[PDB]
């Protein structure tokens, strides 16, 4: 069978920390490739995924890309890009080789700029995708006044900057905007002073424990308060200086965590004929000793996006592929228009793009006594919120008031 | 015997944010002709140029960087222009053991040896304005300085460097304000906090907005001294902009007396450099090669740095003197060119060429003051030798400069 070559770009080496994402997703990738080949979905052709180690480094990642174009087969598209700076470099240059890229793990909002990154697509929602979800949560609980607490690091300030445009033209007031670099205590005292009740927090796992320490000291917890913070922290992250552990847990009690949903909760058959639950069992058996990655479903659906895209492109050519050097502008545009048509039910839910960006599912969690528990989900396609009955709880008789 | 061809991989921005390659490519071509015609520089070698238009775009540059590295002949050096293109090529370079030499990069971030280990530039860092600023503060006895910037990476980095420089000199930054597009709130705060000595870092469009707000708030006069970058168009404050409320007369009033610092890119002296040209002769020679007038040509003012970049490399290659055996997988020759480039000391058309530990060019600064709607040369400062040339052309209302505080 003639091969349909795809350039796999990701950190794979054990020497690089992010190599766990690349390795954690390969069993999922193997599963989708195996099925597509068995079903002969791409008949007469077959999907040829070639893997190249970026090592999560700008120079090594660029040379890996350059070496793939030079010595590798003729790739039709790019699959991957995990680390934000390496992905930005490759994604900005794509047009030069008429290569469409689909990432499954690069969540940096920067990449949504189609003036800079027109050939870039991602199956994973970006860090900003939590914002239309939070707006729905605020509307649901009648929270019209909010305060913000942001760490002065690009990852977080990007999210806070996006929140401004999401809450604009909506009946929601950001009464207090507070930033911090090393210590949140001064900013937490200012929020308390301005009588903020609903706090939208954007900060890392290390700063989170400091935030909740200050919260306990300033009594910014309990029935009167609602903290809405990142949902992507390690489990038992708080266990890992002035506050006590019991006092941290007391201030942490009831916080809402927000992050993308790793897999669909719907027991409905996907494009592969398996439900998300069946795929998850298949993935856990196949991964063996390799540690699981939360991006696995996004990588699995990613392969299906490529296969379906190649199918549509093959039809477009037949309506009128082998000699695709990186010079064929027309084929690149065909692949680009075919990927824009993507609309199927995958393991991560409905796989659809809005200007290269994934319209997906956002998970809502709540810290309850010892851990984060799922309390809801936001559907970005329908722009709908579903709050799980008899899970979410408030210390008072009613959810807190915003003033 | 025959002369061995040795190749430079260059990127020229013919369009984009800084279309500097328009005047910098002919300047490089002239410099190569000059070095190649001299039998005392590289008699065994012929320096050749292989180039591409980067369009001052990193994405576009990534396609041509590949074209330079993955096609014969082997290049011994990479020559990018724009800071964005240099940030891309100087970071990638270590993977092919390549020296990177920029003729147009101003970004303070490019003076990071950890990240850009083989990087040199004949264009100085935007931080070169800072030692001149600290020296003017010291001369005028100010220890309390306010800073206002437009939000851009270049301005943030320049003010970050100014902080460490003031601390050494026993000077402190009182207040630091920032704005993305509208400077109404930051200027109002400068009046409220009673700021007297102000360093303002912004582009031309934003400078007009700053100075309109400066008129409305009476933040000009005897009490105030503004420090700006001397890179603006001839009568920038008079330039019509419908986004601003203030009139030309009101604006000529607001800008009166302000100080500017500018990087010297052409030796003001009538001396002859290593090519045996004068600064004036180089300008005449370059104008002839150009299809259009210097005013229409991008990078005309930076063109002497591009000319000097070729000589810096030619002299470095002459020290090492072999060259044909250069391979991307070997550090040997690279480390030798590096040491030779690091020890550069010669007279060029832009002035005396030397690099600091970061690989960044050390140059003179031109100090000017706006006196009656016109800039007047009040002096020059040499950061390395700590020597200030004073013109005695500066003027103040009090007959002497004001003070940083209430008194
Ligand atoms: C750098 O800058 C200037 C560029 O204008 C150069 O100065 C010129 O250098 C010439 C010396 O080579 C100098 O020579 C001419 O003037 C002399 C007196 O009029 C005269 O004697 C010379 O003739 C030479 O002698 C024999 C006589 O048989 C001739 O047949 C030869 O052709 C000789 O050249 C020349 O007429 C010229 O006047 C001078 N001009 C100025 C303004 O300085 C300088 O050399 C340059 N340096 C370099 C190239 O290293
Ligand atoms: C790119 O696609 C968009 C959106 O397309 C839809 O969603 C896909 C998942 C799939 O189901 C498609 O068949 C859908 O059409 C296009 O924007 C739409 O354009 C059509 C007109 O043809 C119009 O019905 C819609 O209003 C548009 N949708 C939105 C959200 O604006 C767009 O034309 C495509 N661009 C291309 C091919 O260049
Ligand atoms: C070039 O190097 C040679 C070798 O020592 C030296 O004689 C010559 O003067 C050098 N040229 C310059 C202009 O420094
Ligand atoms: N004197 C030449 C400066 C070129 P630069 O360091 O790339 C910064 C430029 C590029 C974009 C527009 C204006 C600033």
């Amino acid at each position: 069978s003639p091969p349909l070559s795809i350039m796999g770009l990701m950190p794979l080496t054990k020497e690089v920390a992010k190599g766990s994402i690349g390795r954690g997703v390969l069993p999922a990738v193997e599963l989708a490739i195996e099925q597509i080949r068995n079903e002969s979905l791409l008949r007469p052709y077959f999907l040829d995924l070639r893997l190249y180690d970026t090592e999560c480094d700008n120079a090594k990642g660029l040379k890996a890309f350059y070496d793939a174009i030079k010595y590798g087969p003729n790739h039709l598209m790019v699959f991957g890009g995990v680390c934000p700076s390496v992905t930005s470099i490759i994604a900005e240059s794509l047009q030069g080789w008429n290569l469409v890229q689909l990432s499954f793990a690069a969540t940096t909002p920067v990449l949504a700029d189609k003036k800079k990154y027109p050939y870039f697509f991602r199956t994973v929602p970006s860090d900003n995708a939590v914002n239309p979800a939070i707006l729905k949560l605020l509307k649901h609980y009648q929270w019209k006044r909010v305060g913000t607490l942001t760490q002065d690091v690009q990852r977080f300030s990007e999210v806070r900057n996006d929140l401004t445009g999401v809450l604009y033209g909506e009946d929601i007031e950001i009464s207090d905007t507070e930033s911090f670099s090393n210590d949140p205590c001064t900013s937490v005292k200012k929020l308390k002073g301005n009588d903020v009740r609903i706090i939208l927090g954007q900060f890392d796992q290390n700063m989170a424990a400091k935030v909740f320490c200050c919260a306990y000291e300033e009594n910014m917890y309990g029935s009167k308060y609602q903290w809405i913070i990142p949902g992507w922290y390690e489990p038992s992250w708080w266990e890992q200086s002035r506050c006590l552990r019991k006092n941290l847990l007391a201030a942490m009690e009831g916080y809402i965590g927000v992050d993308f949903e790793p897999l669909s909760s719907k027991q409905i058959k996907t494009i592969s004929g398996k439900t998300p639950q069946q795929y998850e069992r298949e993935y856990n058996n196949k991964r063996s000793g390799v540690g699981p990655s939360k991006f696995h479903g996004y990588a699995y659906d990613g392969i299906w996006v490529i296969a379906k895209t190649l199918q549509r492109a093959m039809e477009t050519l037949h309506a009128s592929i082998q000699d695709f050097n990186y010079t064929d502008h027309t084929l690149g545009r065909i692949i680009l228009n075919a990927m824009n048509e993507t609309n199927f039910f995958g393991v991560t839910g409905q796989v659809v793009f809005r200007n290269g960006e994934r319209m997906g599912t956002i998970k809502f969690t709540q810290f309850q006594d010892s851990r984060e528990v799922k309390v809801g989900e936001y559907n970005a396609v329908a722009d709908t919120l579903e709050i799980i009955n008899d899970t979410i709880r408030f210390q008072g008789s009613e959810p807190p008031k915003d003033d | 015997s025959e002369r061995r061809a040795v190749y430079i991989g260059a990127l020229f921005p013919m369009s984009g944010g800084w279309p500097g390659g328009q005047a910098c490519q002919p300047a490089v071509e002239m410099a190569l002709e000059d070095v190649n015609s001299r039998r005392d520089i590289l008699p065994d070698y012929e320096l050749k140029l292989i180039h591409h238009d980067s369009k001052c775009d990193p994405g576009q540059a990534t396609k041509y960087l590949y074209e330079l590295l993955y096609n014969d002949p082997i290049k011994i050096i990479l020559m990018p222009g724009c800071s964005s293109v240099s940030t891309l090529v100087a970071e990638a370079a270590r993977m092919w053991n390549l020296i990177v030499l920029s003729y147009g990069s101003s970004s303070p971030a490019l003076s990071n040896r950890q990240r850009f280990p083989t990087f040199f530039r004949t264009h100085p860092s935007a931080t070169l304005h800072n030692p001149t600023r600290v020296k003017l503060f010291e001369k005028w006895g100010w220890k309390k300085i306010a800073t206002i910037q437009q939000t851009t990476e270049v301005f943030t980095s320049t003010l970050d460097d100014l902080e460490e420089r003031v601390k050494e000199a026993g000077i402190e930054i009182t207040f630091r304000q920032s704005f993305f597009s509208d400077p109404a709130v930051p200027v109002k705060n400068l009046k409220r906090q009673d700021a007297r000595i102000i360093v303002g870092l912004f582009y031309e469009t934003e400078a007009r907005k700053v100075f309109c707000e400066v008129y409305k708030e009476r933040l000009f006069g005897k009490k105030y001294v503004w420090f700006l970058i001397g890179w603006y168009a001839d009568n920038w404050f008079k330039i019509y902009d419908p986004s601003i409320n203030c009139t030309v007369d009101e604006m000529t009033e607001a800008v009166e007396g302000h100080i500017t610092t500018e990087i010297v890119m052409l030796n003001p002296a009538n001396t002859r450099s290593i090519s045996n040209m004068t600064s004036q002769e180089f300008v005449e020679k370059l104008t002839k090669r150009l299809k259009r007038h210097p005013e229409e040509t991008g990078g005309f003012q930076e063109a002497p740095l591009a000319y000097d970049a070729i000589w810096a490399l030619a002299l470095a290659l002459n020290k090492t003197s072999r060259l044909e055996d250069f391979n991307y997988n070997n550090q040997t020759i690279t480390d030798q060119i590096y040491r030779a480039m690091n020890s550069s000391s010669f007279e060029g058309v832009s002035g005396h060429v030397v690099f600091d530990a970061s690989g960044s060019r050390m140059a003179w600064t031109l100090i000017e003051q706006l006196q009656g709607g016109s800039y007047k040369k009040i002096g020059y400062y040499d950061s390395t030798k700590d020597d200030l040339s004073w013109s005695k052309t500066d003027k103040w209302i009090g007959g002497s400069p004001p003070a940083d505080d209430y008194k």
